[PDB]
């Protein structure tokens, strides 16, 4: 059997197949019926289906065959400067048309321009997107432009203003474990209760993200051998997330406010190798979303929180942070 | 030998602690082609280098330890010369790119594609990948896009956290914790039977264990030097031996908590210069520094929150500065202030 | 000729001087005059401020404060400063900030500690103590180059780790045996292919009690004459 | 009739004593020129002072005919690297030339601090070989990071920012070779801004005489692209921080004002407000300097500016 | 052809808010002469305008053999953009007298070198050709080439004047534009009328029909892609009134749904704050201190949904000063 990434195999293929996404779908077609295409700018929560939705009219508009050929794929994040990117881009455009074949004309309404897709287009500097902006002035003739992203307000205004922006709702809760539960029993995973949901629960709604998770733990239950259904622990396990008693204990100590009870569960913790960001986040998680705190603990908490985490950002010791964090907490 | 060398694991079934990781590493190594890229993350001295060697030894055989170390010459484009020590076998290689500081991208960007031509596959090892730059890091998730046919990665980190998300998506995560006690005091009894050391007691073995704080290559170290000390017949009563520069920040926190003044300051500096010196990184000895402080028993608990604070600021300022003593010397000075 | 090496003594004098803090000395004294005093030598002065604020007695001090609360700003101040100096002489280049890292390195820290030298204003050791440690650095890289195919730890491993055992496998040998562990020892360096120079370069690197200067030095000049003999003799691996 | 120059290149130093700064390295570089037998030197400083100028000013009151050929100005930072620019100056040096027997080839190195050790070395080797031949100055922004021997043998120079009383006679010189018509609040207003830049004080100079004429502090400031100062120190000195604000938003940030030029403009009027305490202007400065590096590292909005202000507004009330 | 070329004054008298400078080069203009010229300033002020306004004016109807526009910036490199001035001063027609005139935009992007080789070319053909250099910053480009060309400032358009010329456009293109939409128009395009011509265009064309439909502000923010303050209104009053699991998840929902980065937000909501009438200036204090700092963290990357909850915090306690 032939190895390949889960995401990329359960794409859909044609416009049809894009469950939720009924708006930007609909636009779609309708500029697809139309004769020009204009630039594009998808953007929405990621793992909605901007790639998949962009793929899927490609495919729809040059054919299967002809689609490799029509299509330059680049990530706008690639390091060494906007240079190699826009070299690829120059490269890619300079290159001839090729010339679609007599099968793929008569299926298939194959235009004469090419397509050019930027993924996290969003995290590109300002005078990048400048750039870009001056390269697909120049060869608006023949290569019409998708940049895919987070946040439309990232993109500058000038750049913006050239393309016809499709907003992605986000996938309901319903609608993405169906698609996991759907990927899980054509590959034959067998889940315990609430595996999907915690994937999806680790993942943040992002379906890519959940997708990659089930594969991974798919292979770490192949890897195991006994047969036995994937639990929660595993994929726990596999993204790095700190188990939720260990955070209760955590919560208790620092309830307790102790120092020296403290400071021994954080010497005790550190050997287990955890991850100090996760913990982090899910006591962030715990104690914002919590009812038995007043708003003044919550402002102060998060604070607190938003200092750990940007001190733990410039590469510092897990420990001394983690300690101080805690410390802080129980002094509140 | 040392003892912590002459012991140490060569294969999967020698290992004797962790052993879901032993049978998940067996069970990884049972199916050598579809390896995945691998990212060990844990506590340092707790086998994770061991771990992997043993995986490459149970993948391409003994011959894995056949290691010849060699230095690689690099050419970056303002025409700069550098120079990599590369550990290989006829089998894989071993590198530290954090030892070229900013310049590693570069330098990985043309090993690593050097492999891909000359090669089933080639295991990379990567040592201390959390120090890795994120340039350097974009540029490891490139190689392993374009080079994953020829070119399996295996990255070694105490601190998972500085990786890059693209990086852990297309890595297997292992986490390597710490073995309890009762497994170091298993090893050093097993260390001991084999060099024929006596012992009044095995809560010896234990002690020394509590002293590694989980560390078992300083346990190992510390249970050599203390039957070295102790004529190869250790008592009940022999000493824990800690290292120099341990035993001097303990004098140094000592002295800080006796007497809060300029003259202390004075002296604390000419201290830190000479741990500085002889090769003891300013991170460690702020670490070691607070967390002996935090220990002293007759501070309050205002006393220790202020410690720890300032131990906050003043490693983040360390991880963001260049001249380490003078926030070393800042971060005394608030103790100092703080204490009285 | 030698004035230009007394110019940083000269600034770092008159910066920690606390008549040019009070009112009187401030408007006599602009901070434009104290900038100025830092870019006269804009290598040193930070250096000298940083090595010679903790040895005035400050007349600028608030009331309620004391000397050791305004060494610690000094302190802050100084390490805040380090930092700026890192951002600007990275591959930056961000030299406009050089007038922000003066007030950060020279002026600040001095108006907190400002007052009467009690003593000699000293040069920075921090030169020295860094030519120092580069050189330590590079014999402990050295050390680790030839160890490392029998050692499994980094260099910095190696250093807080493993050299405390070495000392007791290849020094203690010989205050207890004479010159019959000269075998032993020449077995332990080969099985970590360590030469002579690795030795001598070994012992260099404990502080504190672990000192082992004066401990080779009583160690008899024939143990050790033995000792290079025995080496010399035969082959080692490489 | 001839084709226009600028001033910064026409009245540029050509000699020795055309230089107004660095009192004590120029009179040892004239007495070192007058003595002959230039020695090995280092000279260390910021960038952008005229380090090189100076050298070169040497170099042409040593050789006079003989400076086209005689001289030999490299980079170690060039991209060619640094054996290409070793063999070029080994080149030069052994390239032999009829020089008046008290006189001897120069080599000028820029950023010599960047190289490595073993290249210092090297060129030491080489300075040593053709010490007869060829002296050696060498440029760098970090006198400690050459190494000892090079120190050692080579003469220490330092050049420094030039002060304002440099600037204002070097620009009245200008202005008495040039006839310009010229106020006092003009020639302070042209220091004020030009922190010890002399070219940048010169340009700014030629681009009011070309526009207005006539050197006063309206015509300098409407030239100058950077925020007036009088509006900068009404934003700083604003009892209430509202006042502040509307200060900033209205008359700086709407102005097309860039935020670099807002913190340098509020950086050098903090440091000259003399009715203040100076420790309250250290606090101020010191503010103003962290939002500058937070400008700097790309973060240069609008919000940055308003919190300064709001952090110097805390300071000032306490 | 864009409504940036087909709006472009066709005479020198067409220029508004620029009187200073348009008198200055009108002397130069009058007197037959030209120097080298160097525009700086923001973009939109109408650099290009004024240029080819004063070189029609001067070459009459064969100013296209006469003269030559290029971008310095142009993506064919320096190399053909140099081979290309070069050949234009070495060509000679049988009226050519004077001076040719090359017109260079946005010459700030070039490099150090490059600059320097074309000062090189124009000193080489300063005789028979003279330059034009147009740049947002003067200071950007380097000062041996700054100090050759003569200066020119251009300010910030006056608001009278860009709601003259949005009026002309749209009675010139039958477009019907909401007055809600032109001041969301002003406010983003914040004086550049290159963004407002680009931003009217586009929303021309995205409407189904062309002459009936009229463009509201809600098109303009999503042409431009900017944050409606409606948005960030509801974010800023569900952070103020409701509780802390409310704010959260509005906050969230919010920035989700409608893409809008969390910097923008912030930025967005120091805006709308600004004209808040605040009873205690610690409060302004706090939220200008916590909200910087905020931000800077943001720059350096970090956890997303805990700068968020930081952002939520930060106004919550700088509002409990009242
Ligand atoms: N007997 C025994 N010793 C071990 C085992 N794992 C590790 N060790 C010892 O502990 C040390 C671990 O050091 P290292 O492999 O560098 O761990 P790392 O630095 O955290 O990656 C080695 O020197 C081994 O001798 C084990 O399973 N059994
Ligand atoms: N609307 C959808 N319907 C079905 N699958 C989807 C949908 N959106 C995302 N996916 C799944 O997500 C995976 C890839 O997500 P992708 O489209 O790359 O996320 P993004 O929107 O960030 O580009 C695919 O495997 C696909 O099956
Ligand atoms: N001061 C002005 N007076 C009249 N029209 C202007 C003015 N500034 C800009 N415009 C209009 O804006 C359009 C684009 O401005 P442009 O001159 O291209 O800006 P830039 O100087 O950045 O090139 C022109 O068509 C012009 O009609």
């Amino acid at each position: 059997l032939a190895q390949q990434p889960w995401v990329e195999k359960y794409r859909p293929k044609n416009l049809d197949e894009v469950t939720a996404q009924d708006h930007a779908v609909t636009v779609l077609k309708k500029t697809l019926k139309s004769a020009n295409l204009p630039h594009m700018l998808f953007y929405g929560p990621p793992g909605t289906g901007k790639t998949s939705t962009i793929l899927a009219l490609t495919k729809e508009l040059y054919g299967p065959d002809l689609m490799k050929s029509r299509i330059l794929e680049l990530n706008a994040s690639d390091e060494r400067g906007i240079s190699i990117v826009r070299e690829k881009v120059k490269n890619f455009a300079r290159l001839t048309v090729s010339k679609p074949s007599k099968h793929d004309l008569e299926n298939y309404p194959c235009p004469p321009y090419k397509i050019i897709i930027l993924d996290e287009a969003d995290s590109m500097t300002a005078d990048a997107q400048s750039a870009l902006r001056r390269t697909m002035e120049t060869y608006s003739g023949v290569t019409r432009f998708c940049l895919i992203c987070n946040y439309v307000t990232r993109i500058i205004d000038p750049l913006a203003s050239r393309c016809s922006k499709f907003r992605f709702k986000a996938l309901d809760a319903s609608n993405a474990i169906d698609r996991l539960r759907f990927i899980s029993e054509q590959e034959n995973v067998k889940c315990d209760d609430g595996v999907l949901e915690r994937i999806l629960d680790i993942s943040a709604g992002d379906l890519r993200r959940g997708i990659t998770l089930l594969q991974s733990a798919s292979k770490g239950a192949q890897y195991l051998g006994d047969g036995k259904n994937i639990t929660s622990t595993q994929v726990e396990e596999l993204a790095g997330v700190v188990p939720h008693d260990i955070l209760i204990e955590i919560v208790e100590k620092v309830k307790s406010g102790d120092f020296d009870e403290i400071k021994k569960y954080v010497n005790t913790f550190m050997k287990s190798g955890w991850s100090a960001a996760s913990v982090v986040n899910q006591l962030h998680e715990y104690y914002i979303t919590n009812d038995n705190f007043d708003t003044n603990f919550k402002n102060q908490i998060s604070w607190l929180l938003f200092t750990t985490d940007s001190r733990l950002n410039n590469g510092t010791n897990e420990h001394i942070q983690l300690l101080n964090l805690l410390v802080k907490i129980s002094q509140l | 030998s040392l003892w912590v060398d002459k012991y140490r694991p060569k294969s999967l079934n020698a290992l004797s602690h962790n052993e879901e990781l032993t049978n998940f590493l067996k069970s990884l190594s049972d199916q050598p082609r579809d390896l995945p890229h691998l990212l060990l993350y844990g506590p340092n001295g707790t086998g994770k280098k061991t771990r992997c060697m043993a995986l490459l030894e149970s993948i391409f055989g003994p011959g894995v330890y056949r290691l010849k170390i060699d230095v690689r010459q690099f050419v970056t484009a303002s025409n700069r010369k550098l120079e990599l020590n590369v550990v290989s076998s006829p089998y894989h290689l071993e590198i530290t790119p954090s030892d070229m500081g900013n310049n590693d991208r570069i330098v990985i960007q043309e090993l690593l594609k050097e492999v891909a031509q000359m090669e089933r596959y080639k295991c990379v090892i990567i040592n201390e990948a959390n120090s890795l730059t994120k340039d350097a890091q974009a540029a490891l998730r490139r190689t392993m896009e374009k080079y994953s046919k020829n070119i399996r990665l295996i990255m070694v980190c105490d601190s998972m956290s500085p990786i890059i998300a693209p990086i852990k998506s297309r890595c297997l995560l292992i986490r390597c914790p710490a073995p309890s006690d009762s497994e170091i005091s298993t090893i050093l009894s097993d260390v001991v039977t084999n060099e024929r050391i006596q012992l009044e007691t095995k809560d010896i073995l234990k002690r020394i264990a509590q002293a590694s704080n989980g560390n078992l290559r300083v346990s190992l170290l510390m249970l050599e030097s203390m039957a070295l000390n102790n004529e190869l017949a250790l008592k009940s009563s022999s000493p824990i031996i800690k290292p120099d520069w341990i035993i001097v920040i303990h004098k140094l926190t000592r002295k800080i908590v006796k007497e809060r003044s300029v003259n202390s300051l004075i002296e604390c500096r000419a201290v830190l210069y000479d741990l500085l010196a002889h090769c003891i990184p300013a991170n460690i000895i702020l670490k070691e520094l607070t967390f002996s402080l935090l220990d002293v028993e007759t501070l309050n608990t205002t006393n220790k929150s202020s410690i720890i604070e300032y131990s906050s600021v003043f490693d983040e300022r360390l991880s963001l500065g260049n001249k380490a003593i003078f926030h070393l010397e800042g971060f005394i000075a608030k103790v100092m202030c703080c204490l009285d | 000729e030698k004035n230009i090496a007394l110019k940083p003594f000269d600034i770092a004098h008159k910066m920690l001087d606390g008549q040019i803090y009070s009112d009187i000395g401030s408007r006599n004294f602009t901070l434009n005059d104290k900038i100025a005093l830092y870019f006269d030598d804009f290598d040193f002065t930070p250096l000298m401020i940083q090595e010679n604020y903790l040895s005035t007695r400050p007349s600028v001090l608030k009331p309620g404060q004391s000397h050791l609360e305004a060494v610690a700003e000094a302190a802050n101040c100084i390490s805040l400063g380090d930092i700026v100096e890192k951002k600007i002489r990275s591959s930056e280049q961000l030299w406009s900030l050089l007038p922000l890292h003066a007030v950060l390195s020279s002026v600040y820290p001095a108006s907190k500690v400002a007052g009467h030298m009690a003593g000699r204003i000293n040069f920075t050791a921090w030169l020295g103590q860094n030519s120092k440690s580069a050189k330590y650095y590079r014999l402990l890289q050295e050390i680790h180059y030839h160890t490392r195919l029998g050692t499994s730890t980094d260099k910095i491993g190696l250093r807080l780790d493993y050299l405390p055992t070495f000392r007791k496998r290849l020094l203690d040998p010989f205050l207890k045996q004479g010159a019959d562990a000269i075998s032993s020892v020449i077995e332990v360096m080969d099985d970590y292919y360590l030469t002579k120079e690795d030795w001598d370069s070994i012992m260099e690197f404990f502080v504190g009690p672990d000192v082992t200067t004066a401990i080779i030095k009583k160690i008899p000049a024939t143990v050790k004459s033995g000792f290079t003999r025995k080496y010399n003799s035969m082959t080692h691996p490489v | 009739l001839s084709l226009q120059l600028p001033w910064v290149e026409k009245y540029r130093p050509q000699v020795l004593s055309d230089i107004v700064g660095n009192k004590e390295t120029i009179d040892r570089l004239q007495q070192i020129a007058k003595d002959g037998n230039m020695p090995h030197m280092i000279i260390s400083g910021m960038p952008g002072i005229g380090k090189t100028t100076s050298v070169h000013c040497l170099a042409h009151e040593l050789l006079g005919r003989s400076y086209a050929d005689g001289v030999l100005e490299l980079n170690a930072s060039d991209d060619r690297g640094i054996d290409v620019v070793r063999n070029q100056i080994k080149h030069f040096a052994q390239k032999k030339l009829h020089l008046p027997p008290g006189k001897h080839k120069i080599v000028i190195l820029d950023e010599a601090d960047s190289m490595t050790a073993g290249a210092q070395q090297a060129l030491r080797r080489t300075m040593e070989l053709y010490s007869n031949s060829t002296r050696f100055a060498f440029a760098c922004n970090q006198s400690n990071k050459i190494i000892e021997p090079l120190q050692s043998r080579c003469a220490i120079l330092r050049y420094s920012k030039l002060s304002d009383e440099d600037v204002l006679k070097r620009l009245l010189q200008i202005i008495k070779l040039e006839d310009v018509k010229y106020t006092n609040d003009g020639l302070e207003a042209i220091i004020f801004t030009a922190e010890g830049d002399m070219r940048q004080a010169i340009n700014n100079l030629q681009s009011t005489v070309a526009g207005h004429g006539l050197v006063n502090a309206d015509n300098v400031f409407k030239i100058v692209d950077s925020p007036h100062p009088l509006i900068v120190k009404k934003m700083l000195l604003a009892s209430n921080l509202e006042d502040s604000i509307q200060i900033l938003r209205t008359d700086l940030w709407k102005k097309g004002y860039s935020s670099i030029d807002i913190v340098t403009t509020s950086f050098r009027v903090t440091k000259n407000l003399a009715q203040v305490k100076e420790s309250v202007r250290l606090e101020m400065i010191k503010e103003i300097g962290l939002t500058h590096m937070r400008i700097l590292e790309g973060v240069g909005t609008y919000l940055q500016l308003a919190s300064m202000l709001a952090k110097i507004h805390k300071l000032n009330n306490k | 052809l864009p409504w940036v070329e087909k709006y472009r004054p066709e005479t020198l008298d067409e220029v508004y808010g620029q009187n200073e400078v348009i008198t200055t080069v009108r002397k130069f203009v009058d007197e037959g002469k030209l120097p080298h010229l160097l525009f700086y300033g923001p973009p939109g002020t109408g650099k290009t305008s004024t240029i080819v306004a004063l070189a029609r004016e001067i070459y009459g109807k064969n100013y296209s053999n006469m003269v030559l526009e290029l971008n310095a910036s142009d993506d064919r490199g320096i190399d053909v953009v140099r081979n290309q001035i070069k050949d234009f001063a070495s060509t000679r027609q049988i009226f050519s007298k004077g001076f040719k005139l090359i017109i260079l935009d946005e010459a700030d992007a070039m490099t150090n070198a490059a600059q320097n080789a074309l000062r090189r070319v124009i000193e080489r053909y300063t005789k028979n050709t003279r330059f034009c250099v147009l740049a947002n910053y003067a200071h950007k480009l380097t000062p041996a080439l700054l100090s050759r060309c003569t200066r020119f400032r251009f300010q910030p358009l006056p608001q009278e004047a860009i709601e003259r010329r949005i009026a002309n456009v749209l009675v010139h293109e039958k477009l019907k534009l909401s007055p809600n939409a032109e001041k969301a128009l002003i406010e983003l395009s914040n004086g550049d009328m290159r963004r407002v011509l680009n931003v009217l265009q586009s929303c021309k064309a995205t409407l189904d029909n062309p002459d009936e439909d009229e463009i509201s502000d809600d098109v303009i923010y999503e042409c431009c892609g900017a944050p409606r303050p409606s948005d960030l209104k509801a974010v800023l009053k569900s952070i103020l009134e409701d509780d802390w699991g409310t704010a959260h998840y509005t906050l969230n929902k919010v920035r989700s749904a409608k893409g809008l980065a969390l910097i923008d937000l912030i930025e967005g909501i120091v805006k709308i704050l600004e004209d808040y009438e605040l009873q205690n200036e610690e409060t302004r204090v706090h939220l200008l201190t916590k909200l910087a700092d905020i931000e800077y963290s943001i720059s350096k990357g970090g956890n997303d949904q805990i700068q968020g909850s930081a952002v939520i915090g930060a106004i919550k306690a700088s509002f409990e000063n009242e």
